[PDB]
């Protein structure tokens, strides 16, 4: 019935059970007397298939599975596996389809800080605030069903060309009640938390990477830049639509879970702050005014032009993407999603791939666990917003 | 520690099964076929079942004991089972559990 | 290209295979001397990798190991962004690891190792984080027969 | 109520089909299902949200065409009915075999005046339809609630 | 109404209010309206007095 | 003179003793010889191959194939 | 050296009892604001006009182009044709989807030439066996549910159908609409000053 | 090879009850151990995070009372929620079997039942927990609307009514158990911790 306890390191399983969100992950852990020596993560528990199934599967067949990744956000993934192809041919695309895109992938932005906050609290204690982003959380939920058909994830919203589907009638201002009803609520978080002891005693200093140390391990997202590194893709790669817009990078410098939870909190207004300035600057504004103004006299004005149209021309399931490579990227919550892909002339591609930031994130377990304890161990692995879904590939 | 595969209706193990523990011993091979009476069985066809294992275990195995093949034997028993079980010998157990037909509906061969 | 002329001054040659449709260009360094032009671009402010896994050329010819390179300087505008390929016959051989030049090559390696069996002559801990270590097979190749289990089959 | 003796029974074999209009919570008529299993009945429900005519898949002998996901050109299995084959699958002491379909909304009249036709036809067998509704289990026949 | 013959709606406590649409198929008095527009076409079942036969 | 209708059937030998079989395991499937290899792709002397089991599509070459 | 240490020890906990009397007063303000819950099965939630919940299909608009098959993400849809020699009709004998396996992308609705092919707002599907989900032709039609039909129902508005500035859909008039005006009024008020 | 895959045709049938105070009491017992269904926190993929949202103040499921549970020995249900490939599958089979007898399954998604998109062209899928373990309620759609899942707990909650008290005969496992001496060679486990005390972790090689 007794275990013979004996003066070595134990080693414990924190097995696929987990009773958490995040992910079906192993952890075989040694330890020396409630510390942490090291341990093994044994992931795999979620491989089924995807850099494989993507090689008998063209654009529009594979993009419902591109939306299981991050499966808290199903849309910075959908527009990288569009804009991977979408280059090679050189698809023009629209201001107004492009304004769309980045409004509705902030938005899932906000969503997966969110879905971040929720288990990072309940592992490191109280379960009120996983009540109050699905409180919140839902709402967006909402804004997707009504625009796409389906929820967080699966949407399917994007095409090549731009977007598959213009907006509904009533979205826009909804989505701006959305935005003013949301920043009175991160302030009411902040009187939950922030600076209740029993919280922030909890994860003072754990977990620390240097500047240098966290860019030979490749920590792409927040993580390189909770630790002094002014970098986001958003900015340095110009994409899509932005230079166009007020930025606030923001950037911590302790490397700690402080040093996450300060950049996630503010990038989580930063959004909001893009997206207030996106619906006051579209190429048609809301639909409603965008189709009576197309109907009212512009059978052939300027408000039915390529600019103001929601996609190009619409493809057909034979785009036959062309031959070279290249490697796309996107910044998402996690930090840089990208593909490497190739291409030989057909619709199947040849060698589809995925560099998830999960993965090169989650390398560095062990040594934020260089001899910290046993029970704060959640409180890290809850930092990185780590998605198992994203260690498919 | 024990090294098993567990499919619906075949599990087996290594160890040896002294009164409901198993006991890893490398070299016993147990088998548990249909625990949960998925199928209603007679004494020639389990019979059928427990010479397959045994001619599939010695047979042919002559190389390592990971788990991959050990899942091989049970995918082959499981491909036994279809096959007993579409020619004719066992059925359903008709009983009123849950009654899912997890290797196939009734067919009529024509 | 620029890259390409920098480190031929520093005395090891390079093949070159243009450019990717990105201003990237992209360099067939061999599998020899793949650290030192490596170690080279470490040293000129190559410190971060954004990719490292590989592909297959064919069902015959060679493998590849598609690294990927950048300069990463703080608050920046559009970078270099160059890559680097090793081709390697097909049966036998392998490539050196990059782990201790630059890390993210740990788990990226031992996951192209697991599809697509190529061995990282001077890696930790290399084994099979995804596909169960008791596996065989090397699964992405495009020479690849899977086994007949039952669990795999359908919901006949 | 709270406690009801083998009326549902009566009732039952009286009409030979009912409609039950239970709550939208499916926590009290399982019992009554139970009553039926209490006397030698046999059930089985098959979840009407998947039946097609009515008169292939219950008397005649019908074919069902299987997923095929690219691999496995187009086969058919021609399952036999389920009507005339559970019929004759009953123990020796075995009074009938009731019907039970869980969701009966999404059906129309016609199959309704089907089913309650077909009870009078091969004797052995009964219907039962749990069209949602009432916040007390209360039934009728299923030749009323209809024309 | 009859197969066939776009319609609109004209109630104004249903979320499908003012949106014109094709029936595709009618049952005991309940008719299922297609709305061809976006791009999934919808089908949704609405009563007979709900409606308005346009032109 | 391979075109339009007829099926393959991986043969035994060809394949295991020729340098690239070396991917997958020693022993084989029992589906090994039916002849369902379905017609998807050709690269000039290269060969696709479907197997009708939903388990991916495989590669091959002249040595290893005939028709049933 | 001493007094010091004392006096940030009682300011500590000061604090301490001060930021979690906070948390108290907002946990002790919660349990006023109503329930956001949806108590589903007798106050159902009114799906979007987007929604994609179960495939419809008519027998008669379809003429065999396989396309459903060839841009499912996993080619489901069981199409079955004899070609009919009047002249060259393919004539469609049989046709059904496996919900068991269905992904609900409708991108088999999306190219579907004929509208024939749609999505339906049923979510209630559940079986106690799969082989029950493969849907025939004549059960696929089979004239969805409409939620808000239902005598024991109260439906309720999801937030993207709530008037401006309503964010809940619980307690609302009988004549609420959703933020703005169709175009069809804005072009009739433009067109009338 | 008349009727295949055929049903069994059973003798001696159930000898059920009768008498009323027994069926009262018997729908007091079902009524008791439906009401309180105990789920298990049994997340794998996104049809969890609609567990969560289900969880939630939307709609929650405390509600006909469920309580998630953390451990199985103390649970009643698992709601599999996620694909299982195949290796976490014994990792699902030890969870189930680990658990107290009278328990129930929900198979939420349509990569658990089928494997759904992931029933073709993948090769680590399990393609349907159906030949895991014994299904009791399916419900179809990646990911569902979680008040389809409390749809699946009305149809799964009037199956539990649907059972008897004098019929747990049909609950155990019968252990149809053999033995067979072998020879395939042992290999020592390569699975242990040893990431960074590793010898060549702190070591560059020569
Ligand atoms: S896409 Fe439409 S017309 Fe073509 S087979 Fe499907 S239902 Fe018939
Ligand atoms: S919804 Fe998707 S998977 Fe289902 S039939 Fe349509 S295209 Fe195929
Ligand atoms: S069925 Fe859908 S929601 Fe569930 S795991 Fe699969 S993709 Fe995710």
């Amino acid at each position: 019935p007794k275990i013979e306890t004996r003066t070595e390191p134990m080693v414990i399983n924190m097995g696929p059970h987990h009773p958490s969100m995040h992910g079906v992950l192993r952890l075989m852990v040694t330890l020396d007397g409630e510390d942490v020596i090291d341990c093994e993560p044994v992931i795999g528990y979620l491989h089924r298939g995807m850099e494989k199934i993507a090689e008998n599967r063209t654009n529009i067949m594979f993009i419902p599975y591109v939306s299981r990744w991050d499966y808290a956000a199903g849309m910075f993934n959908e527009a990288v596996t569009v804009n991977a192809p979408e280059k090679l041919a050189g698809i023009p695309v629209p201001k107004r389809a492009s304004y769309i895109r980045v409004i509705m992938l902030e938005l899932n932005r906000i969503a997966n800080h969110l879905l971040w906050l929720g288990p990072f609290l309940a592992d490191v204690g109280a379960q009120t605030p996983f009540f109050y982003i699905f409180r919140e959380r839902e709402y967006i939920y909402d804004l997707f069903e009504a625009a796409t058909g389906m929820r967080f994830i699966n949407n399917n919203y994007f095409r090549i060309g731009g977007v598959a589907a213009d907006l509904t009638y009533g979205w826009v201002t909804k989505c701006r009640d959305f935005c003013d009803y949301f920043l009175p609520k991160v302030d009411e978080y902040e009187r939950l938390i922030t600076n209740n002891p029993i919280f922030v005693r909890r994860l003072q200093g754990v977990g620390k990477i240097s500047r240098e140390e966290a860019i030979n391990w490749g920590l792409s997202g927040p993580m390189l830049r909770a630790s002094g590194v002014k970098w986001d893709l958003r900015k340095v790669d110009h994409y899509e639509c932005y230079d166009d817009f007020d930025w606030d990078v923001p950037v911590a410098t302790e490397g700690d879970c402080l040093a996450r939870y300060i950049v996630r909190i503010q990038e989580m207004r930063e959004s909001v702050k893009i997206i207030r300035q996106a619906l006051d600057g579209l190429p048609g504004g809301p639909y409603e005014n965008l189709e009576a103004k197309r109907m009212l006299e512009g059978a052939k004005s300027e408000w039915n032009g390529f600019d103001y149209q929601y996609i190009g021309k619409k493809l057909s399931p034979t785009f036959k993407i062309p031959k070279g490579e290249h490697y796309v990227r996107v910044e998402s919550g996690k930090g840089e999603l990208g593909i490497y892909l190739i291409g030989d002339d057909n619709v199947f591609p040849w060698r589809w791939k995925i560099r998830p930031p999960d993965f090169n994130n989650l390398q560095v377990l062990p040594q934020l666990l260089k001899g910290m304890k046993v029970a704060d161990i959640v409180a890290i692995l809850g930092s990185i917003d780590v998605i198992m879904g994203s260690v498919d590939r | 520690m024990l090294l098993k595969s567990t499919t619906r209706h075949v599990h087996i193990y290594a160890g040896h099964v002294v009164d409901g523990e198993v006991h890893p011993d490398t070299e016993t091979l147990t088998l548990n076929v249909d625990p949960d009476n998925e199928l209603e069985w007679n004494e020639a066809a389990l019979a059928k079942v427990e010479a397959k294992f045994r001619e599939l275990v010695a047979n042919a195995a002559g190389e390592d004991l990971t788990e991959y093949n050990l899942r091989r034997i049970g995918s082959d028993l499981e491909h036994f089972i279809r096959s007993l079980l579409m020619q004719g010998e066992i059925g359903y157990n008709l009983n009123s559990r849950v009654r899912n037909y997890s290797l196939g509906i009734p067919r009529v061969n024509h | 290209g620029p890259v390409g002329r920098l480190l031929q001054s520093q005395n090891l040659s390079v093949e070159s295979l243009g450019r990717d449709a990105s201003g990237v260009e992209m360099i067939k360094v061999d599998r020899d001397r793949l650290l030192a032009v490596c170690q080279t671009l470490y040293a000129d402010g190559f410190n971060y990798l954004r990719c490292q896994a590989a592909y297959d050329s064919g069902p015959g010819q060679d493998l590849v190991s598609t690294y990927h390179l950048i300069k990463l300087s703080d608050n920046a505008d559009r970078p270099p962004e160059v890559r680097i390929k090793v081709f390697v016959p097909r049966d036998d051989p392998r490539v050196p690891s990059v782990y201790w030049i630059w890390k993210t090559a740990d788990w990226q390696e031992r996951e192209s190792y697991d599809m697509f069996g190529i061995v990282y002559e001077g890696h930790p801990n290399l084994k099979r984080i995804l596909m169960p270590e008791d596996w065989v097979g090397w699964p992405l190749r495009k020479d690849y027969i899977t086994p007949d289990f039952y669990e795999l089959q359908e919901a006949y | 109520g709270l406690l009801a003796g083998y009326q549902f029974v009566k009732d039952l074999e009286s009409a030979g089909a009912l409609a039950l209009f239970v709550p939208p919570e499916g926590g009290f008529e399982g019992r009554y299902q139970r009553r039926l299993r209490s006397k030698g009945y046999t059930t089985l429900p098959m979840s009407a949200p998947g039946l097609g005519d009515l008169a292939a898949y219950l008397t005649q002998e019908h074919g069902i065409r299987p997923a095929h996901t690219g691999k496995e050109d187009i086969r058919v299995y021609f399952q036999p009915p389920l009507v005339t084959y559970h019929l004759e699958n009953l123990p020796p002491n075995a009074k009938g075999l009731v019907l039970w379909l869980i969701d009966g909304k999404r059906l129309s009249k016609q199959e309704f005046a089907y089913l309650a036709q077909l009870t009078q036809t091969l004797p052995k067998f009964k219907v039962v339809v749990e069209v949602g509704g009432d916040r007390v289990v209360r039934w009728e026949p299923l030749a009323d609630w209809v024309a | 109404i009859l197969p066939g013959m776009t319609v609109k709606v004209t109630n104004p406590n249903d979320t499908y209010y003012q949106f014109q649409g094709i029936v595709q198929r009618i049952t005991d008095g309940k008719v299922a309206v297609l709305f061809e527009g976006g791009n999934w076409d919808k089908l949704v079942t609405f009563q007979a007095s709900e409606l308005e036969p346009v032109v | 003179a391979i075109k339009k209708g007829d099926l393959v059937k991986v043969v035994a030998e060809k394949l295991a003793n020729s340098l690239e079989a070396l991917a997958s395991d020693h022993r084989y499937p029992p589906y090994l010889f039916e002849g369902r290899g379905e017609v998807v792709d050709i690269r000039g002397d290269y060969a696709q191959i479907k197997f009708p089991v939903p388990t991916p599509t495989v590669w091959l070459r002249l040595d290893q194939l005939e028709v049933a | 050296k001493f007094l010091n240490q004392i006096t940030n020890y009682a300011k500590e906990a000061v604090q301490s009892a001060k930021y979690i009397g906070q948390g108290l007063s907002v946990t002790f303000d919660h349990m006023r604001r109503r329930p956001i819950t949806v108590q589903y099965p007798y106050e159902k939630l009114i799906p979007s006009e987007r929604f994609r919940g179960r495939i419809h299909f008519e027998f008669d608009k379809c003429i065999a182009c396989e396309v459903c098959v060839r841009v499912c993400p996993i080619n489901l849809p069981v199409v079955d044709w004899v070609f009919n020699k009047e002249l060259k009709k393919k004539e469609l004998k049989h046709y059904s989807i496996d919900f068991g396996v269905c992904i609900f992308c409708a991108n088999c609705v999306e190219y579907c030439p004929t509208n024939c092919l749609s999505v339906t707002e049923e979510y209630e599907l559940a079986t106690y066996d799969r082989h029950e989900l493969n849907y025939d032709s004549v059960a696929m039609g089979r004239i969805p549910y409409k939620v808000t039909q239902d005598p024991m129902v109260t439906p309720i508005r999801e937030f993207a159908y709530l008037p401006a500035g309503v964010m809940s859909g619980h307690d609302l008039p009988a004549g609420a609409q959703r933020a703005g005006e169709r175009p069809e009024a804005i072009a009739n008020t433009a067109k009338s000053s | 090879p008349a009727i295949l895959n055929p049903i069994a045709r059973p003798e001696v049938p159930q000898e059920l009850a009768e008498n009323i105070i027994l069926t009262s009491l018997n729908d007091v017992y079902d009524w008791a151990r439906l009401s309180s269904l105990w789920p298990l926190m049994y997340g794998t993929a996104c049809c969890f995070i609609e567990f969560a949202a289900m969880i939630g103040s939307r709609f929650d499921f405390d509600r006909f009372g469920l309580v998630p549970r953390n451990s199985p020995r103390q649970a009643d249900l698992i709601i599999t929620s996620g694909t299982i490939t195949m290796k976490m599958a014994p990792a699902l089979v030890r969870l189930y079997e680990q658990m107290p007898s009278p328990k129930y399954v929900i198979a939420m998604g349509a990569c658990t039942i089928t494997g759904g998109m992931f029933s073709s062209d993948s090769y680590s899928a399990v393609r349907g927990v159906d030949k895991l373990i014994p299904v009791d309620v399916y419900l179809p759609g990646c990911p569902p609307r979680p008040e389809a899942i409390m749809d699946a707990i009305v149809k799964l909650r009037k199956k539990i009514a649907n059972e008897h008290i004098n019929e747990r005969g049909n609950l155990a496992q019968t252990h149809r158990l053999f033995t067979a001496k072998h020879k395939m060679k042992p290999v020592p486990p390569i699975l242990t911790g040893q990431y960074l005390n590793a010898p060549s972790r702190q070591a560059p090689p020569p």
